[PDB]
RNA sequence: UUUUGUAUAAUGGGUCAGCGACUUAUAUUCUGUAGCAAGGUUAACCGAAUAGGGGAGCCGAAGGGAAACCGAGUCUUAACU
RNA sequence: AGGACCGAACCGACUAAUGUUGAAAAAUUAGCGGAUGACUUGUGGCUGGGGGUGAAAGGCCAAUCAAACCGGGAGAUAGCU
RNA sequence: UGUAACGGGGCUAAACCAUGCACCGAAGCUGCGGCAGCGACGCUUAUGCGUUGUUGGGUAGGGGAGCGUUCUGUAAGCCUG
RNA sequence: GUUUAUUAAAAACACAGCACUGUGCAAACACGAAAGUGGACGUAUACGGUGUGACGCCUGCCCGGUGCCGGAAGGUUAAU
RNA sequence: UGAACUCGCUGUGAAGAUGCAGUGUACCCGCGGCAAGACGGAAAGACCCCGUGAACCUUUACUAUAGCUUGACACUGAACA
RNA sequence: CUUUAAUGUUUGAUGUUCUAACGUUGACCCGUAAUCCGGGUUGCGGACAGUGUCUGGUGGGUAGUUUGACUGGGGCGGUCUCCUCCUAAAGAGUAACGGAGGAGCACGAAGGUUGGCUAAUCCUGGUCGGACAUCAGGAGGUUAGUGCAAUGGCAUAAGCCAGCUUGACUGCGAGCGUGACGGCGCGAGCAGGUGCGAAAGCAGGUCAUAGUGAUCCGGUGGUUCUGAAUGGAAGGGCCAUC
């Protein structure tokens, strides 16, 4: 294989940053290999098998500085 | 000479009263088995092509 | 293919065939693995690959 | 359809057949058609 | 004329006077305007003759469906959904 | 007796000066190879462009050659000056 | 290759460094004459006048609009021995 | 001797002699909507064709690979 | 053969300028010669490279065929080993 | 059901012989004291040959055509689609023939669901014991492990272990993420039915990302949508597939 080979981007974006928005239901997080490192608050669920934060319900987002460990909430509220 | 209607898009294409034309759509033909189950309850019902990707089709079909 | 697909029948018989990705190739065993006949709308066994 | 490469878009998609052949001997008519008619019978026996 | 850049020892000028290189029909989409408008238009052709006549055909006015089949509705199917 | 052999014409165009919009579509000058022969030359004719003719050179075929001349197909075709 | 590694002279201060006030310094700023466009304020609705404000170098391409040239009609007219 | 018209004039090409594979005569060989004619008015001591290269005297090995001849022992096997 | 009344050095440089900047020099026009220049005048570089271009040549690469050949067939009848 | 001969016989081949098919590079006569040629008379060959024709084989002798791209030039080597980390700039967009490892498949479980569990490594002790395996104790550890590369998560484990079990589901789908598009990735939830759990509750596979060719063609199995005069049929369309 490598070198080269590269990987190129291998599809990897951060998407949801600061309010964001969703007309009935959202992502919330796209970033992979990814589970419990940010965690779930709200109308949403914790991310596994697609690596998403995805909520049910239309929320604006909302960011903690602690969780707990690490484990920092990610909160999806509507309002 | 009368203006030929491409055989290409006249053979793969049904027409509307609105604009837009009806078409079965691909990758229902060739080896089902291989393929995913909600892909394949995807590409059952047939498709459409919308005024904004109609100038192209137009472009091979000129009459009513 | 490299896969030889199987089809198997409803216990009934009647209707279409379910084809499967299970596979024959690599190990011999059970091919009953019991599936939908839509004749029925119900769960049943399925039987015979041939 | 040439758009510079990678080819026309009709390529990709399938054929469609069986055509019905009866809209060249079939007519179409609005309510105010056929209402007078000398006070006869309307049907399509023997037009020419 | 060209090029990142030409006073360029780059391609082109000896001169007067002339020559020397872009058509519109069949079909169509949007635009402009003209006649008429849910209608508009006849082709070839007849004709006193460029008047009048010629609506076959064509486009538009109602769609949905592989098609059969339904219609301001309609297809998909066990299908209400 | 002899494709012996010297030497002109006769057939060539090897050496050096010269010419190459020339005396010239290759000869002006002096030499040089062959010089009764597998020689040359006057007259008449035969073999024809995917076809001839070469002790046969990718030589020659009426100013034209890894393929002659003419008009027509023809305003071939040119992602290019 | 020859004045030729401030272009050169002057200059042991007339160089080097930074300091203080003055002046020179564009086709622009700014004043005026003129024009087109956008918009106000005062007076007036042949429609203008008065003042203030403001934009006006534009090539691949996208829009707006004149002056000549020729034919055809006007032209049984108008100019002409 | 022959020679590449105007850039090598020869170690190039050509006659000698040798070898081999074909060819019984309506030969093999050759050009041709095909007669016909050339081979030849010739006869295997003749003729076709490819090598090598006058002369004197000579010419070692390999048949697995390539081609050709007979078989297809053994394989693979068309048409109809 | 655009305009010519075409100096040397050094700088500037599509950087190897007669011609832009500076500086040293130069009577004008001929003629018979000299020959360092005017990248002299001649050739819309020949060299090499790019090109899914064109041609020729290698060949059991792809495709078609002349000729060869088993079979079927027409001129076509009868017998025996 | 063997291997084979003769009696009978179907169909070919080689050879001989006859000649009511056809050849004569045989002669003579007439045209005509014509070494062209036809006719005429007579000999010799003979289904061999000859000429054309169709299907298979062979066959550059002849005619047309093809022979991909990158490569800080050519050439040996590397490479063209798919995975993963840094280069990569503390939105967005991202390059090199820069630094460095992999895929073109496997698995019926490493799965679903209910209930339990927790590593590495080193020393000491121990033995059928010249070196691995299984263990006991002590120090030490979310550093082991995951079907495979890499990457990150992972104990409430997604790492291994037992019961039951096949959701490696059918038909629909609001949509959510992405690339210029084709196309790629993820999917709430509804309806049908089965499965786990005492139950609240849960199952459209695997710890996630690579494991594969759009269409045209024809085949394969159902249907009764179509089907040139029309009742069947051929062929197509749908349904189900290769």
């Amino acid at each position: 294989g490598g070198s080269t080979r590269n990987g190129r981007d291998s599809e990897a974006k951060r998407l949801g940053v600061k309010r964001f928005g969703g007309e009935s239901v959202l992502a919330g997080s796209i970033i992979v290999r990814q589970r419990g490192t940010k965690f779930h608050a709200g109308a949403n669920v914790g991310c596994g098998r697609d690596h998403t934060l995805f909520a049910k319900a239309d929320g604006k987002v909302k960011f903690e500085v602690k969780g707990p460990k690490n484990r920092k909430f990610i909160s999806i509220e509507a309002e | 000479p009368k203006i030929k209607t491409v055989r290409g898009a006249a053979k793969r294409f049904k027409k509307t009263g609105k604009g837009g034309f009806k078409h079965k759509h691909a990758n229902l033909r060739h080896i089902l088995t291989k393929k995913a189950t909600k892909r394949k309850r995807h590409l059952r019902p047939k498709a459409m092509v919308s005024k904004g990707d109609l100038g192209l089709v137009i472009a091979c079909l000129p009459y009513a | 293919g490299i896969r030889e697909k199987i089809k198997l029948v409803s216990s009934a018989g009647t209707g279409h065939f379910y084809t499967t990705t299970k596979n024959k190739r690599t190990k011999p065993e059970k091919l009953e693995l019991k599936k939908f006949d839509p004749v029925v709308r119900q769960h049943v066994i399925y039987k015979e690959a041939k | 359809g040439f758009e510079g490469g990678q080819m026309p878009l009709y390529r990709r998609l399938p054929k469609f057949g069986f055509t019905s052949r009866k809209a060249a001997i079939t007519a179409e008519i609005r309510l105010s058609d056929l209402a007078k008619v000398e006070g006869g019978v309307v049907d399509l026996n023997t037009l020419k």
